[PDB]
Parts: structure tokens; C-alpha cells; sequence
């Protein structure tokens, strides 16, 4: 199960928001790391290209991953979902509805 | 091909499953009985338009290319036709691929339900190997 948190957020536009997904109940090491965003009134779901105002953190042992998104705008505003990859490293938001992923619950995102 | 259990496990065991990322021969050996019955043919198509395919049931919106199903990714890079040989390298090819990442085992949901905490050396007790 991925716990991702939080569910809900509202930020001000300049601040950062960080979301934490925690791999639990697994008997199995933590491999690769997907993230997706859909924006607000937009319906197509996307892989987030990891880097630059996008920061991960990954720690192997506690099965953790964290996504750090700089500089907010309204323009950030939508749904983020964390998940696992498959096959070394590919991310596909579909994956969250298949039997080769799991992703959380989702946090939605509110900029002021 | 419908194999044998013990006659599976052998295959498995040669083609390097036994503790393939932690996975004891018993895991593979349980998983295939639970998924297509031991049978290389096996071919179960899926709701959303896809397939499963062979021993281990791969499905082709992801690992293999079948030629019908859009959104496919052909991870594994095979055409689905190589997952339903008599001959299980492809198969456990692909398997070895699936299981490196993501969520290991848990990508056989048959392997969830009857196979893990299970003892499941059951599955090669009474075999040669
Ligand atoms: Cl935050």
C-alpha cells in the first residue's frame, strides 16, 4: 500500500509544497518512483519530469519518496499522485489501475 | 503444453527462478499453477481489451506487443506470441524483468491470493531436483 500524504492542501502562490508517500506493507525493497499531476480544468493526467523545481527525496530503508514542488503558482493548481514504476524506472499514470503498481491516494492541490 | 508440477519446478529451477530477488522456486512453481494451470497456452483476455499470455499470464497493455491492444508498451519487448511456447524462456524472461521492479510478486494476483504465506515448498516436495 502507498500512504500518500496530504490528502488536501492550500497554498499561497511563491510557497512550496512537499508530498510524502510511504511503501508499507510490502515484503519487497522499494524500486523505482513515479509521479503525475493533472491540472485543474484539465482532465489529461502526466508524468512530472523529475528535477529542477521538482525534488525528490527517496530513503531505501524507511521505503519513502517525497516530491518537494517549488515556487507555486495557480497554475500548479490540480491532483498529484505518487506511485511505483515498473520495468527500471517507467512511469505511466494508467499503472495505478494495473496489477504491476500501486500509487497513492492522491493530494489536491489549492493555490491562492 | 500442460506440464507437471515437478516437471515445471525443473524448468523453473534451470531457467534460475530459485530465489530470483528473493523468491524461493515454490513462489513460481504456485504462481503458474494459480494463473494459467500449468499451461503454456493459456490466453485470457481482460476487460479494458488486453491479454494474458502463457504460464505466467503477462499482460500486453504493458510487456508484450499482440497487435490489438492500444496503450501497449511492450516493456519486455517481445512479441505475445513468444510468452505462449511450449519452451517457458520468454516467459521467464520477461518475469525475471517484471519482478525486478515494481511491486515484485504482487504482479501475479493469483500468487497473492493462494501462494504468498503459504508454505510453499508444497510446490516442489516430491520432486527430483
Ligand atoms: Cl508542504
Amino acid at each position: 500500500r502507498v500512504d500518500q500524504t496530504p490528502r488536501s492542501v492550500t497554498k499561497e502562490t511563491g510557497e512550496s509544497l512537499t508530498i510524502n508517500c510511504v511503501l508499507r506493507d510490502a515484503s519487497y525493497a522499494l524500486g523505482s518512483t513515479c509521479w503525475y499531476r493533472k491540472k485543474s480544468g484539465e482532465g489529461n493526467e502526466e508524468s512530472i519530469s523529475k528535477g529542477g523545481r521538482y525534488v525528490e527525496t527517496v530513503n531505501s530503508g524507511s521505503k519513502s519518496f517525497s516530491l518537494r514542488i517549488n515556487d507555486l503558482t495557480v497554475e500548479d493548481g490540480g491532483t498529484y499522485r505518487c506511485g511505483l514504476g515498473v520495468a527500471g524506472g517507467y512511469c505511466d499514470y494508467a499503472l495505478c489501475s494495473s496489477r504491476y503498481a500501486e500509487c497513492g491516494d492522491g493530494t489536491a492541490v489549492t493555490v491562492n | 503444453k500442460v506440464f507437471g508440477r515437478c516437471e515445471l519446478a525443473a524448468a523453473m529451477k534451470r531457467h534460475g527462478l530459485d530465489n530470483y530477488r528473493g523468491y524461493s522456486l515454490g513462489n513460481w512453481v504456485c504462481a503458474a499453477k494459480f494463473e494459467s494451470n500449468f499451461n503454456t497456452q493459456a490466453t485470457n483476455r481482460n476487460t479494458d481489451g488486453s491479454t494474458d499470455y502463457g504460464i505466467l499470464q503477462i499482460n500486453s497493455r504493458w510487456w508484450c506487443n499482440d497487435g490489438r491492444t492500444p496503450g501497449s508498451r511492450n516493456l519486455c519487448n517481445i512479441p505475445c506470441s513468444a510468452l505462449l511456447s511450449s519452451d517457458i524462456t520468454a516467459s521467464v524472461n520477461c518475469a525475471k524483468k517484471i519482478v525486478s521492479d515494481g511491486n515484485g510478486m504482487n504482479a501475479w494476483v493469483a500468487w497473492r491470493n493462494r501462494c504468498k504465506g503459504t508454505d510453499v515448498q508444497a510446490w516442489i516436495r516430491g520432486c527430483r531436483l
